Formats: structure tokens, C-alpha cells, sequence
């Protein structure tokens, strides 16, 4: 593996960073803001295809100068400003309408567009600070209890969340131990203990504190970080409807949420680690 | 430099119309913010590198839509 | 003005279910949503200085915030609950203009003294939530109620009550 992170200004045309994308507009989701990672000082933003750019305190920077080929409007950035970042917002909602779907597609470049002048573009690298991908799994080893007058359920299981996060990385021989392991403390807890972005959940519908247990965050040089827990949690469940008792059907929904937005991370693949729900020995009730 | 709150850094006046003139155009809004205050100086965007002033003396806040979500000056 | 008029905080409350009556002890305990909003120019700060646009507390309470940051919020309380809230996604932030607010989906056990079962089971009952400030009138006011979420909610089933 080859090693990238921070230690103790030649042939920049080819390392050209530009990339485009396709997106849907319909619904709630009209406005649309993108991020970028850091610049460095001769990087010039041409953005084409309103829309305007700020930087990540929101303080204006530039706007787009309309040119009829090739329809929408054209903007164009420059800056010399080391360490910071830069948002790109676009609102397609300019008066009240029908609408309910539109596409659109978008020209990006942090250097320069015109020599690659759009195109398939391999060798461009995504500048829009993408959210993290967070794989999830989670198994059900037993639905202990079924409070039915007060529609709750006390369900037994493993979840297990494996994301990559370069920033987490480190070098092994500082501490040792080749991977970073937080025990007992949630991933709340541990973005406390480490002034580091993580992706902090929650069951959306458990009443009291659910018991953690065998609860523990590692870390791989790498920085790919997985969150293992067994947990004894007593889920809400409003969607319980007894009108048909004893023949009725329910639906036991256990609905892990994350705590930071889709900008952020993102669920990306769910993860069949261990049987779903597992077999037990007995009838069982349910 | 910023202390508290979210303020943002010949003859001297107080031409606050053109705030609210600006304000009522179709919010190029920089370009005429600086023109207008070159008719009427520098500002400051960050913490740790806030713009300098060069001034020259041979005789005796700003605006922003700091939210992200709708780009409101 | 002059007077340094008492802030204004609107408040939303939503009710998703009545999960218990108990009618010997006279308590209900409900689980439902509350979203306080108040504007705090005091409360304001540089989206530089730590990046991010919005500046958030998590899962602690108002009083907690308060306490981390030497600056007046208002601070609330159920007036009725015995014993310990289940506080759950509750999270207080803050936009760089300063109008800041919180939210947090409790689970909570009020006290019903009004309840009066001498008419059980043809009775009608009064469940009362009443959310008191815990800072003076001079200082923070529910000013206006907010409809983000219905009142009640609708929920699959007849349900007790
Ligand atoms: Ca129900
Ligand atoms: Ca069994």
C-alpha cells in the first residue's frame, strides 16, 4: 500500500482535476449546494453547464455570466487563499410552478475545464467533497420481549458499521499496536474523545437506554474504522395494530438513523456480516 | 478581526441608501458593492488572514448570505 | 426601543403516542416531539472560525448548554414529570445569524392530578402537557406556537384512548 497523510510546484497540467455529474431535481430538494476539498493557490473554479459561489462561511465570491451557446449561464473563479473551502449552490426555483421533475447536468473544474475540454474525462478526480461511505450491518439473535398495551418491543442483536475515513489514519509504530481500538464508549463518545467527524447513530424509536454490549470502534492504519455493538434495546412500535389478535400480521421495523446528514455520510451498502434473524432453539412467540 | 458575534471586517460618511438600494436589485453584486464603495478599504473573510490595507498619506460592516441554504444577502 | 425587551422563543409541540395511563397512581406517560426556537444575536459567531455553518450541541439539555457556554437560553422543564425523561435526538443549533433552536423527542411521565375516573369508563379526560420556562418573563416568552408537526398523531390501531 502506498502511504498518503501529512509530514514535517512543477508539471501541474496534468494533474488536472475536473469531473461532471448528472442530477434530478424534484421535490423538496430544488436548491442544491456541493462542497470542495482544499485549493491550492493557482487553482481557478470554472463552473458551467441560477447558480453562485461563497465560500464555507457563505460570503459571496462569484456569480455566473450568462453566454447563450450552450444555454445556462457560465461562471468563472479565482483565488489566492491557501486553506480554505469553497460551495457552489444552484437554485432551479427562481418562481412558484408545477414542475415536478427536471434534469440537469453540470461542468466542473478547479484548474482548467478548456484543457479537457469536457468530454469522457478519465483521468479526473471528483472535487465535490464527497459524502462518506458507511457500510451497515445488523442481526436480530432474539425478540426477547412484546409489551402489546404499550406497543413496544425489547429485541436482542449485533450491528456493525465499517467506514473509511483517510483523516483517521496513523502511523502504526507511534503507539504500537497495529490498529486503534475505543471500547465501551459510543461513536458519540469517541468523536468527543477525538476532535474527528464520525458517523454517530441512533434506534430513532427506543424508549430508555438501550444496553451496549462487546461495544468497540477500531481503527486500521488505512482508516478503514468499523463499530461493532450488541445490543438490548427496546424499540417503540406505534405500527402495532391488534384489531385482528391472534391472527395478525406485525411489522417489527428496527430503524437505525444516522445523526449527521447525507452530506456527511451516507448508508451505502447494507452488510449481510450474520444471519438477519437468528435460530433459536424453541417455538419462540413470535 | 472578529471578538463576538458574527460581524464581518479624506472625508468619511455614512451612505447607508445604498445598502437598501443595492438590496432592492435583483441580488456582479461585489463588483458593485466595491464600486460603490470606491465612489464612497478593504474587507476581512477569515481568521488568520484577514485582508491587509495599504494606505498612503501625503497631506493632512460588510454584507453577506453567511447561511447556505437560501442566498440571502 | 430601549427597553431591553424579553427575547422571543416559538414553540412546537407534537403528541405520536400516550404510551401508558396509569389511573391508580394518576400519571400518563407520552411520547411526543418539542422544537424551541429563539433568536439570540449574542448567540452569533464567525462560520469561519470553526468552519462548519451551524454550530451544534448534542444530547444535552438546554441548562447543559448553558453551562458549557456562560450565555443565557431558556431553559425548560415539563412542571409535572416524575422522574427522568427518556430525552431522545435532542440537539441544540445554532446558525451564525443567531437564531438558534432545539429539539428532542421525549419520552416522558407526566402527573394528571385533573384526572377524575368517579364516571369510568364514559369519563373525559384532560392530558395535560405543559411545558414552563425556566427563566422569568423579563428574560426569554413562548411568544408563538408552532405547527411544524400535527398536534395529535395518527397513528394504525384504535388505540386505548
Ligand atoms: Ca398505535
Ligand atoms: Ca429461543
Amino acid at each position: 500500500t502506498y502511504t498518503t497523510g501529512s509530514f514535517q510546484s512543477l508539471e501541474i497540467k496534468p494533474e488536472a482535476h475536473v469531473q461532471e455529474l448528472e442530477i434530478r431535481l424534484d421535490k423538496d430538494t430544488r436548491y442544491l449546494t456541493q462542497h470542495t476539498r482544499n485549493l491550492q493557490p493557482g487553482d481557478t473554479f470554472h463552473a458551467l453547464v441560477r447558480l453562485r459561489l461563497t465560500d464555507s462561511g457563505g460570503k459571496p465570491l462569484a456569480f455566473g455570466l450568462i453566454d447563450q451557446p450552450g444555454e445556462s449561464v457560465e461562471l468563472n473563479y479565482t483565488c489566492d487563499q491557501d486553506i480554505c473551502e469553497l460551495v457552489v449552490h444552484v437554485d432551479g426555483t427562481d418562481g412558484q410552478k408545477d414542475s415536478g421533475e427536471a434534469v440537469y447536468r453540470l461542468l466542473v473544474g478547479i484548474n482548467a475545464p478548456n484543457l479537457r475540454e469536457s468530454g469522457q474525462t478519465p483521468v479526473g478526480s471528483s472535487v465535490f467533497l464527497e459524502s462518506d461511505l458507511v457500510t451497515v450491518g445488523l442481526a436480530v439473535d432474539q425478540i426477547v420481549g412484546v409489551d402489546q398495551r404499550s406497543e413496544n418491543f425489547s429485541v436482542v442483536g449485533t450491528l456493525k458499521l465499517s467506514w473509511h475515513d483517510p483523516k483517521l489514519g496513523f502511523s502504526p509504530d507511534q503507539c504500537g499496536c497495529t490498529v486503534k481500538s475505543f471500547e465501551d464508549a459510543s461513536i458519540r463518545a469517541v468523536a468527543g474523545e477525538i476532535n474527528l467527524p464520525l458517523p454517530s447513530f441512533s434506534f430513532y424509536n427506543q424508549q430508555g437506554n438501550r444496553w451496549s454490549q462487546n461495544q468497540v470502534i477500531f481503527v486500521t492504519p488505512d482508516g478503514r474504522a468499523s463499530y461493532f455493538e450488541r445490543f438490548t434495546v427496546t424499540l417503540q412500535a406505534p405500527d402495532f395494530d391488534f384489531l385482528a389478535y391472534p391472527f395478525d400480521r406485525q411489522k417489527f421495523s428496527i430503524k437505525v438513523d444516522l445523526a449527521v446528514p447525507t452530506n456527511m455520510f451516507i448508508f451505502n451498502e447494507i452488510e449481510r456480516f450474520q444471519q438477519v434473524v437468528g435460530d433459536q432453539l424453541g417455538e419462540e412467540e413470535w | 478581526q472578529n471578538t463576538g458575534g458574527n460581524l464581518d471586517p479624506a472625508e468619511e460618511i455614512d451612505p447607508a441608501v445604498s445598502l437598501g438600494q443595492v438590496l432592492e436589485k435583483a441580488l456582479d453584486l461585489i463588483s458593485e458593492l466595491t464600486a460603490v464603495a470606491d465612489r464612497i478599504w478593504d474587507d476581512d473573510g477569515g481568521k488568520g488572514y484577514s485582508a491587509s490595507l495599504e494606505f498612503t498619506i501625503p497631506r493632512d460592516s460588510t454584507i453577506t448570505n453567511q447561511r447556505l441554504d437560501k442566498f440571502q444577502p
